[PDB]
């Protein structure tokens, strides 16, 4: 299936005439993976623009941020870019400072992702990275074949020896799958092109013990899952699907013994180990700076949060204590530094209409709230 | 990764064989012993690709040990055609790694000498050059070093006339001087 | 059948570069190089995965590189070749049978490089017939073949009885002596020996050849010596059996 980017533009900081700041593009919802992403200053690309590595959600669409280092000023333009297949031109969307541009059981999972890109018969791509949770603790060098590690604690409590080990075997794997892939896609020029997506690791549940899965989704749908010792064959994607657990369940013993002893055993001691070595990160707090801006429709009053970690927070508007319903809560939205962005909206009449204030209330904050009075 | 015993081990027809082999590894090594024969290149005698499995082929075998690191070889009654060098190895990235060997271990498995004869012969050349040979000795016997350096003498050969079932020992030796006699050789 | 390595041997000068080449079994997706020194375990060199050079050891000389351009047949390359790069260069191949699949071996490419292509010669051989005493004391005849002079040590030793090889009642040297111990540049010398029934020693019909096949120069090689070139050659020796 094909899925069209949504677009959202917002700054890091709130804008200040004349003072350094980053201008953020977040670019979700889309599929495939293959996309172009500028920043422009008045309708010209800035080089030198910075990105997230490509990741997916749960529903295997594919989300980047942007950013870049900006001074506004009251004449300057911003805006993103993004073209796409979905896209018969290029859609662009304009910063606005006023308002910008655009589960169950409790659980923290660690995974790596895999995307795998079949253009034609000479040209296929593997890509992938290693999270624990929406945070990134792991690259991967395509060049070199080699894994990054973000933070001074990806580590986890592994040895070097280990890593190096499961190093090579991702090196070969990546290699491997991609060829076999192809090989079988050479058969029928017309499938292309396609997409592959693996996301596989293991979650930790509250109550429960680690459990490993390794899932699997061709053009943006579910394809297939690893469960307990048998691949199983997603009941949306019928015959394909079957063709494909049938020939992992009976050609690829030694690749399923390889995935279960990964995603049953090691997994389970990289994540407790991860967590452990990354518990001042994770578990820190990061106080937002929050702001107020309008603009006309009856005027829209914007509340924002910015800067805030963890995600969890609660921002509402107030008509002395009495929580204003018909407020708009936006999405909570990526900065590069892995912390949060949040506007709220409020629609009202008349002027400045007595005492509205925003609330900003947020882990980070000791028990004070944030509170701005329009 | 892979350490094995250093040899060279010699043993008698029948006598059990051990070859020791200790590993080390973080994840999910497949184990393996590999034999060259003399004159030939190296093949997998056998294997095995987790703790508890065991390898076997020929007599000879093999259990993976996780919790000692080893693949220890051994064969309970060793014959004349196991003379050859084994080598210890693993296959890392969980059975899909390289090999690596271990530095190998030569076993020499001599013959029972079923009567021995031991005796030295002066042979003469086809073309008054000759050579000296000793046979027929049991295999106990040490065939000792040459003081000479115009003298050779060979390590023991073991020559089997298999439609015969007969094997025997020599060693030769051979000099460029007017004085050398068989009778003082060995 | 098997991988097959090319060429078997190769004698160089100190400085010059060789190429040997592997062809893997077909359809073997992982090819793998190795170096093993007389007495010693393999040492890795390099892996290839199709066509993709997916590991090289980080001990591996800058002098050596490796390609296998269309994910079949692999060359080895080493630029000014030294004395320590001689040794047995194995090729191995494996398929994707899955964990702790078997390596299938080459035979190898030996090298020997060598300071002065003048220290290279070919073997003497000669036949001594057997003895009187063990004909009338055991009723065996033991000949027994003697190759000496020859450097580097790459020979190979078999016999022949009435124009067929024979490997039944023969026992070859595992290997060969130093005539010089001393010298590291020391030619070599090699005993075999092929022990018959008396009775058919003592039957004149009977012919025993001794052959020794030496690996030398090749015809690319540059020589200037007087005596012949010694280039890879086989040279025998012989003996018909005798009433009596
Ligand atoms: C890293 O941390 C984990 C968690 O403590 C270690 O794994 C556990 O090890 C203990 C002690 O052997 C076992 O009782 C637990 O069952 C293990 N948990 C698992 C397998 O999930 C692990 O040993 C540490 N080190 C490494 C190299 O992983
Ligand atoms: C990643 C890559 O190789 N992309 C190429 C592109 O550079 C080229 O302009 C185009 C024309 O064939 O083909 C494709
Ligand atoms: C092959 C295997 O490991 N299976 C075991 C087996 O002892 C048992 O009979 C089966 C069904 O209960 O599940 C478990
Ligand atoms: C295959 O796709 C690559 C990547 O777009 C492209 O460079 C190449 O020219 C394509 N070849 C075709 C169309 O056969
Ligand atoms: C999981 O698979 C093993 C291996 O077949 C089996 O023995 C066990 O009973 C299974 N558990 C499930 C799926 O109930
Ligand atoms: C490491 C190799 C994994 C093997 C995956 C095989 C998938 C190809 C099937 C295509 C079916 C039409
Ligand atoms: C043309 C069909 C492509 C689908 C390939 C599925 C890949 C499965 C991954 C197996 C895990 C090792
Ligand atoms: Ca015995």
């Amino acid at each position: 299936i094909q899925r069209t980017p949504k677009i959202q533009v917002y700054s890091r900081h709130p804008a200040e005439n004349g003072k350094s700041n980053f201008l953020n593009c977040y670019v979700s919802g889309f599929h495939p993976s293959d996309i172009e992403v500028d920043l422009l200053k008045n309708g010209e690309r800035i080089e030198k623009v910075e990105h997230s590595d490509l990741s997916f959600s749960k529903d295997w669409s594919f989300y980047l941020l942007y950013y870049t280092e900006f001074t506004p000023t009251e004449k300057d333009e911003y805006a993103c870019r993004v073209n796409h297949v979905t896209l018969s031109q290029p859609k662009i969307v304009k910063w606005d400072r006023d308002i910008g541009g655009g589960g169950g059981s409790e659980h923290v999972s660690f995974h790596v992702i895999q995307i795998f890109s079949f253009v034609n018969q000479s040209w296929a791509r593997g890509q992938g990275s290693g999270w624990l949770d929406e945070l990134q603790t792991h690259g991967w060098d395509s060049e070199s074949g080699t894994i990054i590690f973000l933070h001074n604690w990806s580590k986890g409590n592994f040895s070097n020896e280990e890593l190096s080990d499961l190093e090579l075997l991702f090196r070969f794997y990546l290699f491997g799958l991609t060829r076999e892939i192809q090989d079988h896609a050479s058969q029928d020029y017309s499938k292309y092109p396609f997409e592959v997506q693996v996301k596989a690791g293991c979650e930790l549940h509250s109550g429960k013990s680690p459990e490993g899965f390794f899932q699997v989704a061709f053009n943006g749908l579910d394809l297939l899952s690893f469960q307990n010792t048998t691949w199983v064959p997603s009941p949306g994607c019928g015959s394909l699907a079957q063709s494909v657990c049938h020939l992992l369940n009976h050609q690829y013993e030694g690749v399923t013994e390889t995935v279960y002893n990964l995603i049953r055993s090691t997994c389970p001691r990289f994540l407790l180990g991860l967590l452990d070595a990354g518990k001042m990160y994770v578990h820190r707090q990061v106080r937002p700076e929050a702001w107020l801006s309008s603009r006309p429709s009856q005027l829209l009053l914007v509340c924002h949060a910015s800067g805030f970690y963890p995600k969890p927070v609660w921002v509402t508007w107030m008509r002395n204590e009495q929580e204003q319903l018909g407020t708009k809560h936006g999405d909570i939205l990526p900065n590069a530094d892995g912390t949060w962005y949040l506007q709220v909206i409020l629609e009202v009449a008349s002027e400045e209409p007595a005492g509205l204030s925003c609330r900003v209330r947020h882990s980070s904050l000791g028990g004070q709230d944030i509170i701005l009075y329009w | 990764s892979v350490t094995q015993m250093e040899g060279p081990v010699t043993l008698s027809e029948e006598a059990f064989l051990t070859i020791n082999c200790t590993y080390t590894a973080t994840g999910y090594p497949s184990l393996f012993w590999y034999v060259q024969y003399p004159g030939e290149g190296l093949q997998l005698l056998l294997k095995a690709t987790k703790a508890d499995d065991k390898g076997s082929n020929k007599g000879f075998e093999a259990t993976y040990r996780k919790e000692t690191t080893s693949f220890h070889l051994e064969k309970g009654s060793v014959q004349v055609s196991d003379s050859a060098v084994y080598f210890c190895a693993l296959s890392d990235q969980y059975g899909w790694g390289k090999l690596q060997f271990g530095a190998g271990t030569q076993v020499v498995v001599t013959p029972d000498i079923q009567n021995p004869d031991p005796a030295v012969y002066q042979l003469r050349d086809s073309k008054d050059k000759s050579v000296c040979l000793f046979t027929d000795f049991d295999s106990q016997t040490n065939v000792s070093q040459s003081k000479d350096s115009d003298v050779y003498i060979t390590d023991k050969c073991v020559l089997d006339m298999r439609s015969m079932d007969f094997k025997s020992n020599s060693a030769v030796a051979w000099s460029n001087k007017s004085d050398f006699a068989c009778a003082n050789a060995f | 059948t098997g991988v097959s390595q090319n060429p078997r041997h190769k004698i160089t000068k100190r400085g010059q570069n060789v190429t040997f080449r592997c062809d893997p079994i077909s359809e073997h997706n992982r090819l793998y190089w190795y170096r093993q020194t007389l007495g010693q375990g393999p040492e890795f060199l390099t892996y290839f995965q199709n066509e993709a050079q997916l590991e090289k050891s980080r001990l591996l000389s800058d002098r050596f590189s490796a390609e296998r351009p269309k994910g079949s047949f692999s060359t080895l390359e080493i630029q000014r070749t030294e004395q320590g790069d001689s040794a047995m260069y194995l090729c191995a191949s494996s398929p994707r049978t899955g964990r702790g699949a078997e390596a299938f071996f080459g035979q190898g490419t030996r090298l020997t490089v060598v300071e002065d292509l003048n220290k290279v010669f070919p073997p003497e051989v000669a036949v001594f017939e057997p003895s009187e005493a063990e004909i009338s004391h055991t009723q065996k005849a033991t000949l027994v073949c003697l190759a000496t002079g020859f450097y580097p040590d790459h020979v190979e030793l078999s016999w022949w009885v009435n124009g067929k090889e024979v490997h039944s009642g023969v026992c070859t040297d595992p290997q060969p002596l130093k005539e010089q111990p001393a010298l590291n540049d020391s030619r070599y010398a090699l005993s075999s020996r092929l022990r018959v029934s008396a009775t058919f020693w003592q039957d004149p019909r009977n012919h025993f050849r001794c052959q020794v096949q030496f690996y030398g120069l090749s015809e690319n090689d540059e020589w200037t010596q007087d005596r012949a070139k010694p280039v890879t050659q086989i040279v025998s020796a012989e003996a018909w059996g005798r009433a009596d």
